RNA sequence: AGGACCGAACCGACUAAUGUUGAAAAAUUAGCGGAUGACUUGUGGCUGGGGGUGAAAGGCCAAUCAAACCGGGAGAUAGCU
RNA sequence: GCUCGCCGGAAGACCAAGGGUUCCUGUCCAACGUUAAUCGGGGCAGGGUGAGUCGACCCCUAAGGCGAGGCCGAAAGGCGUAGUCGAUGGGAAACAGGUUAAUAUUCCUGUACUUGGUGUUACUGCGAAGGGGGGACGGAGAAGGCUAUGUUGGCCGGGCGACGGUUGUCCCGGUUUAAGCGUGUAGGCUGGUUUUCCAGGCAAAUCCGGAAAAUCAAGGCUGAGGCGUGAUGACGAGGCACUACGGUGCUGAAGCAACAAAUGCCCUGCUUCCAGGAAAAGCCUCUAAGCAUCAGGUAACAUCAAAUCGUACCCCAAACCGACACAGGUGGUCAGGUAGAGAAUACCAAGGCGCUUGAGAGAACUCGGGUGAAGGAACUAGGCAAAAUGGUGCCGUAACUUCGGGAGAAGGCACGCUGAUAUGUAGGUGAGGUCCCUCGCGGAUGGAGCUGAAAUCAGUCGAAGAUACCAGCUGGCUGCAACUGUUUAUUAAAAACACAGCACUGUGCAAACACGAAAGUGGACGUAUACGGUGUGACGCCUGCCCGGUGCCGGAAGGUUAAUU
């Protein structure tokens, strides 16, 4: 049974990035609310 | 050129394949090849504007001269090529100068067969000249809409346009639709027609050859459910709507046409 | 060239363990640890000058920090830098 | 030669039993179908919610689908319990 | 430690992905481990990953992404040019042995190689962002030449048997060696060479393309494998001293040939087919500006540089994805023996395991199997399940048919072993020798040796010879769908969907149409033998009647009729 989540790191970063999430202003919203919130993981960036 | 296939298994019963022993079964001129990338019938939005468009063979793009500009120098046919990218097969003609281009190769031009462009060319297939210097009622194939431009009017396979009338500035031309088309004189028109006008007569035989120049299955509109086509479904084979297209717009006998922009040049519409 | 400076700052200590005194026995190489941006032409250029020995080639690696514990929380080793660092004859510590 | 034939890999999933607080939130076992093709597969890419994609089942779109999910309007409104 | 059993196209061995220290050592057993645990992928501590040549980074581009300006859009944005990123693809170079508890093409030993840089000398037309070539490419198929590899012999070392026999025609093991460099062979492609001359390759060009002569055709390119060297070496069955009893040192024989043989190599080949099969750079070459002492270039030579990052360990799994040490899922690489067509299957090798609760008993009942008197579908919704068929050769095979089929129809006979034919044949492989020879990776002949079906005849054993595993049940009539395909991931694989074919209709290109406040994009670098939509659904015979209604197409007199006035 193939599950959902496949591991993948290039594909993991190029999506839910840091670059990724800075390309977009809906990105850095969520960045914004990361950083209110004060989520010491930002992004799944490495 | 037609040829039947033996029912040897299903699916080699009907083919009837059109083979043409005279095509190059060589590599094509490369320096003349380009890239031909498959878009699956999407735009730059990603999404399918062209439905049933998939798959398929690649194809490397062969750049065909359809301008027919080298005028005054001769060029004589080296070998008739097959285009994957149309219904026509090309034909690789080498200039007195040392320059090769590819042609739209008509009815029965052959190999060493000399074809010449412009205003000075002999009345020969696979000469081009201009409408004006053509004789009235002369065949003709790959005619420019506007001069200079490059032809772009009966370019497929045994389609040719005959020249209807001449009235000065511009020229009738009886198109393979029936439509009669006023098109400027200076306009340029291979004459003869195009060749491989055996392309008609084949018979793909199977789904895995429609699928091979890259068709997709069709499904119809009454197969699916309301939410997916006008036509919907009910319990079993219902349909009792008037024909329509996935966008709700009449699809037997509605004429779509709307520019305004070309009435002018139409003469008469195809019957 | 490199500074005495940067030459004073890329070897961090010596690393005693027991492969380190096989390879200093067997294979003239001394296992020094190192900063983690020391290049191996500015470990060479160190070793030569504040040991005074003509070396030969150096091996560099980097050991990544095992992840250990308190007792109760989580807590992450840095990473350090090794040095093969091959003497030619020279005669050390 | 062949959307040819038999048949492993491989891709599927017709039947039976088992299992149904499972070994498993779809499997196991014995059989079964395709198996040079409209095939299958690795990596990356692309299409986004009345939107997509669909050889079309309202299928699929992260164990979620006659309108995903998350947050918000929001303590919607419930002559009902 | 000895038996035993299991896997062996795996349950072995390498990786990529992902994980992240799970690696190895010492130590501890509370918890974690479905039981105990002294043990562990657990706790704790310490140690372990070494590269110019492997990978990344790097140079180069694909799909695609972002995108100066730009175009467009209430805004936020969208698209896209010049560009610039983006591998799953292209681009320089290392192999054999040895070694640690834990890394090794990375350390060591031996022998190599690449691309830059600087310098010397000789010599010289050098020079892009341009031009050309090249890189550079499909499916299938059919060979032949080969190697990996296996087998056999020979050779070398050892052996002489717990129970009848076994100094031999016996038994066991070994019999291995690379990159590189040198040669240039089976095979593949190609005429060659010089000269003159021009609307082309934006300009230019000695390059490419073309055109024309001249003369010669044997030169070029490419190419497995082999042989030579590397290699006086390494490795090596196996011995001998000492033993932290694990070892440790040290020494070390043969190291050949024959045959068989890949799915690997020659082969990016070759033949054929239609569905017509990336790009870019490295690379080779050509010129455009200066300058012609320079600088650049070229060849040899010397010296210098090749950084950084990864490298443990798992990786079909107890380490990844599945909450679990979960009977699931997970791409690539290698591919031994016997039997076999085989990567089936059976049994083994190398290697790895016995699945982290056991001990008893031997009730019903459940599960998974074996057998069954007589009967033989009577069972049941239904032969569901089960049983049966099952290989090869050969004989033989109906209706119907679209002439392919149906068909493996149906049905039936032979089959083990042994001997002879023929102390192993036909076939294949081929040494020596001999001659030729432009004296070689050469040719002719010849056959040693090696391997080796099938068949026939005769005999012989069993109840049975395709003896296990493995391995169609068959026939008859009819519905639906032509067919291979497709689908409700997880109760529906079907008569549903698709399908070739057919028809209607739209559409003249700035096409219809589709996604887009738009720009723009697909359609299509297509052009009516085209594309879109719709219906029907191979093929054969065909497809009647009705336009009153609704829709569509056409026509507009006239009636009606908006904004406006
Ligand atoms: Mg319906
Ligand atoms: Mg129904
Ligand atoms: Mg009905
Ligand atoms: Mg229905
Ligand atoms: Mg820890
Ligand atoms: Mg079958
Ligand atoms: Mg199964
Ligand atoms: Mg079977
Ligand atoms: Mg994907
Ligand atoms: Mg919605
Ligand atoms: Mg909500
Ligand atoms: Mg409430
Ligand atoms: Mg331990
Ligand atoms: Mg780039
Ligand atoms: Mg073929
Ligand atoms: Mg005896
Ligand atoms: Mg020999
Ligand atoms: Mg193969
Ligand atoms: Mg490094
Ligand atoms: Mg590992
Ligand atoms: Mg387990
Ligand atoms: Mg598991
Ligand atoms: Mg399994
Ligand atoms: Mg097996
Ligand atoms: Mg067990
Ligand atoms: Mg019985
Ligand atoms: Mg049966
Ligand atoms: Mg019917
Ligand atoms: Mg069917
Ligand atoms: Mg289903
Ligand atoms: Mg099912
Ligand atoms: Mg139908
Ligand atoms: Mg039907
Ligand atoms: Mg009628």
């Amino acid at each position: 049974m193939k599950r959902t989540f496949q591991p993948s790191v290039l594909k993991r970063n190029r999506s839910h990035g840091f670059r990724a999430r800075m390309a977009t202003k809906n990105g850095r919203q969520v960045l914004a609310r990361r950083r209110a919130k004060g989520r010491a993981r930002l992004t799944v960036s490495k | 050129a037609v040829v039947k296939c033996k029912p040897t298994s299903p699916g080699r019963r009907h083919v009837v394949k059109v083979v043409n022993p005279e095509l190059h079964k060589g590599k094509p001129f490369a320096p003349l090849l380009e890239k031909n990338s498959k878009s699956g019938g999407r735009n730059n939005n990603g999404r399918i504007t062209t439905r049933h468009i998939g798959g398929g063979h690649k194809q490397a793009y062969r750049i065909v001269d359809f301008k027919r500009n080298k005028d005054g120098i001769p060029a004589v046919v080296e070998r008739l090529e097959y285009d994957p990218n149309r219904s026509a097969n090309i034909a690789l003609v080498l200039y007195k100068d040392g320059e090769r281009r590819y042609i739209l190769a008509p009815k029965g031009l052959k190999a060493g067969d000399q074809i010449q462009s412009g205003v000075d060319a002999a009345i020969k297939p696979g000469n081009t000249l201009p409408m004006r210097n053509i004789p009235v009622g002369s065949t003709v194939h790959n005619v420019e809409m506007k001069p200079g431009k490059g032809g772009q009017l009966a370019r497929s396979a045994g389609t040719y346009v005959q020249i209807v009338a001449r009235d000065g500035a511009y020229v009738t031309l009886r198109l393979r639709s029936g439509e009669m088309r006023k098109v400027e004189a200076d306009c340029r028109a291979t004459l003869g027609e195009v060749g491989n006008a055996e392309h008609m007569l084949r018979v793909l035989g199977k789904a895995g050859a429609a699928r091979w120049r890259g068709v997709r299955p069709t499904v119809r509109g009454t197969a699916m459910n309301p939410v997916d086509h006008p036509h919907g479904g009910g319990e079993g084979r219902n349909f009792g709507k008037h024909p329509v297209t996935p966008w709700g717009v009449q699809t037997k006998g509605k004429k779509t046409r709307s520019n305004k922009r070309t009435d002018k040049f139409i003469v008469r519409r195809r019957s | 060239m490199i500074r005495e400076e940067r030459l004073l700052k890329v070897l961090r200590a010596p690393h005693v363990s027991e492969k380190a005194s096989t390879a200093m026995e067997k294979s003239n190489t001394i296992v020094l640890k190192v900063a983690k941006d020391a290049t191996k032409a500015e470990i060479k250029a160190a070793v030569q000058k504040l040991f005074e020995v003509e070396v030969e080639v150096v091996n560099t690696l980097v050991v990544k920090g095992k992840v250990k514990r308190h007792g109760q929380r989580i807590g992450r080793r840095s990473d350090w830098k090794k040095a093969y660092v091959t003497l030619k004859e020279g005669q050390n510590l």
